[PDB]
């Protein structure tokens, strides 16, 4: 099972403040620590803070602002990190990461993408791209889904939910007007559609979302 | 019965005891601070160890108030107990002593 | 605090070769080195801990060496699920640090883009608004220019391009080219054309459509 | 003796932005590093105690951190008053040594 369960994503308002938060499961122990890490977009991880659960203290990377106040509540098992008065250098990825006390990171989250920006939650518009009736196809086909108009980051584009893995790119999203596009792009064997269902899913966590979108042949 | 084989079997017990909790407590003192080294629960069993019998090779170390007043509990427990083995060997080799001579 | 110096910032190596990561200590730390591999969009993964020690589920190939100042993760014939950054992280002085990270890129054969283009969908019409997609699939090296024409005239409003990073199954690149606009101004025009330009090809790959 | 080397001697910044001084011991010092702070025709005032200690009634956004033979003394937005030197002191090993000295502009 997964050891480390964080949020998708959070949207915060500069100024604001949010807490964020990071449901262990798995064997506990009285020397486990658990770290916070943050990676801005196409940069390093920097090392946040820690909290050893079974005591409650913390420590904090002193070379940096601290933004962070961290807890833990031993009776749900989860830690906790309060981030204060959020400008946009604090949009990133914070990962949250258990360590036995002996020195490496076990295990890691999977990553809360906060984002800190004044525009309004948008969910996307999920549209079908099948080739037109004049395009020829070989022994594989090319099918995709365009996903428009959303805010924050992130969106997770699947395909028949998760088992068609094969074959799948999903392009980094581009922003406009503060809403973001991307499409995602799967090839398939051309005699297996449409005889064989394709189908895109959008999840996007930071509106609770997640939208199916066959792709059919346009008839 | 006898008091000090008691005693030195109790000491035996409670310098684990101390052993394991200075390496839990020392390491919960020393990651506050920068350039500690005395971090990991590992190498703090083995940093509470030769603090306990007095063997300080100078590899490992607390730098903190709080480290260092958990070391000399350390130290003090670990002499304490050596002291008292030695002790209670002292007791028995006297009582014997006084038997093999008839008293 | 412990500077984790990782040079180059970049590794590219053949298919099947053995490659070194470099990480050096601003002071000596005995082995207490562990490294990373993060994938795209994927969360840290430790590969080695402690210099040298292996972690269950890890490929062979891997391994760690080095003592004191001077460590290097090492992969035994590179393949294309390797293509990732990688972290040096030391525990034996707090506070914990991290290394910048080395990109590794695999150089592949040639490879010519695949190319598909594609109409708007009815939804986005019925919503009122028009996008044209262009896949340029699984090519290699990553430059590539494309172009669009309306109607034999090349455009260049309304064009907004995205480019994947190597791909880890293949090593490959890929890039999608979207042309957006109003249902009206879609509706003003006939034929719509993405031109891809490689270096494989002296030739553009072009596909069209008409909206006829 | 220790040599607090401070470079650079300037440092330019505008007003709000966050500010970063260095001090660089010839040898290893632990945290045992303070920094002062003078304005023109002032008395110095400490500011940092053991690398990184806050000082009563200085104000919080200055900050200090760093081990060994690198440190920093930051100032989170800066402001007019923040105009001074800036200054070092080693207490590791005998004789105490001083760096010498940052000049703080905006
Ligand atoms: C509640 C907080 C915990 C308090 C006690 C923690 C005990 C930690 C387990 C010790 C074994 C670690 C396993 C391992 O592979 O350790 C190696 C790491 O690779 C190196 O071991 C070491 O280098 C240090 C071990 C020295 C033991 C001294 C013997 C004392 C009688
Ligand atoms: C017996 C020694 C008490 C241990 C104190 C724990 C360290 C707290 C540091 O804030």
């Amino acid at each position: 099972q997964v050891q480390l369960q964080q949020p998708g994503a959070e949207l915060v308002k500069p100024g604001a403040s949010v807490k964020l938060s990071c449901k262990a499961s798995g064997y506990t122990f009285t020397s486990d620590w658990i770290h916070w890490v943050k990676q801005r977009p196409g940069h390093g991880l920097e090392w946040i803070g820690e909290i050893i659960p079974s005591y409650g203290r913390a420590n904090y990377n002193e070379k940096i602002q601290k933004k962070a106040t961290l807890t833990a509540d031993k009776s749900s098992s989860t830690a906790f990190m309060q981030l204060s008065s959020l400008t946009s250098e604090d949009s990133a990825v914070y990962y949250c990461a258990r360590e036995r006390g002996d020195g490496y990171f076990a295990v890691w989250g999977a990553g809360t993408t906060v984002t800190v920006s004044s525009a309004k939650t948008t969910p996307p518009s999920v549209y079908p791209l099948a080739p037109g009736s004049a395009a020829q196809t070989n022994s594989m086909v090319t099918l995709g889904c365009l996903v428009k108009g959303y805010f924050p980051e992130p969106v997770t584009v699947t395909w028949n939910s998760g088992s068609l893995s094969s074959g799948v790119h999903t392009f980094p999203a581009v922003l406009q007007s503060d809403l973001y596009t991307l499409s995602s792009s799967v090839t398939v064997p051309s005699s297996s559609w449409p005889s064989e269902t394709v189908t895109c899913n959008v999840a996007h966590p930071a509106s609770s979302t997640k939208v199916d979108k066959k792709i059919v042949p346009r008839d | 019965s006898a008091l000090h084989w008691r005693a030195a079997g109790a000491a035996t017990v409670l310098l684990v005891i101390v052993l394991l909790a200075g390496s839990y407590l020392a390491v919960l003192a020393e990651r506050g601070a920068p350039g500690a080294q005395l971090i990991t629960y590992p190498r703090a069993l083995w940093w509470s160890v030769e603090t306990a019998t007095t063997v300080c090779y100078g590899d490992l170390y607390p730098v903190t108030l709080w480290g260092r007043c958990v070391a000399v509990v350390v130290m003090v427990a670990g002499i304490t107990s050596f002291g008292l083995v030695t002790a209670a060997l002292a007791t028995w080799f006297v009582g014997r002593e006084q038997e093999r001579r008839g008293h | 605090d412990i500077l984790l110096t990782q040079s180059p910032a970049i590794l590219s190596v053949s298919p099947g070769e053995r490659v070194s990561f470099s990480c050096r200590a601003s002071q000596s730390i005995g082995t207490d080195i562990h490294w990373y591999q993060q994938r795209t969009n994927g969360s840290p993964r430790l590969l080695i801990k402690y210099a040298s020690e292996s972690i269950s589920g890890i490929p062979s190939r891997f391994s760690g060496s080095g003592s004191g100042t001077d460590f290097t993760l090492s992969i035994n014939s590179v393949e294309s699920e390797d293509i990732a950054n990688y972290y040096c992280q030391q525990s034996n002085r707090w506070p914990f640090t991290f290394g910048s990270g080395t990109k590794l890129e695999i150089k592949r054969a040639d490879a010519a883009p695949t190319v598909s283009i594609f109409p708007p969908s009815s939804e986005q019409l019925t919503s009122g608004g028009a996008s044209v997609v262009c896949f340029l699939n699984n090519f290699y090296p990553k430059d590539i220019n494309v172009k669009w024409k309306i109607d034999g005239s090349e455009r260049q409003n309304g064009v907004l391009n995205s480019w994947t990073d190597q791909d880890s199954k293949d090593s490959t690149y890929s890039m999608s080219s979207t042309l957006t606009l109003t249902k009206d101004e879609y509706e003003r025009h006939n034929s719509y054309t993405c031109e891809a330009t490689h270096k494989t090809s002296t030739s553009p790959i072009v596909k069209s459509f008409n909206r006829n």
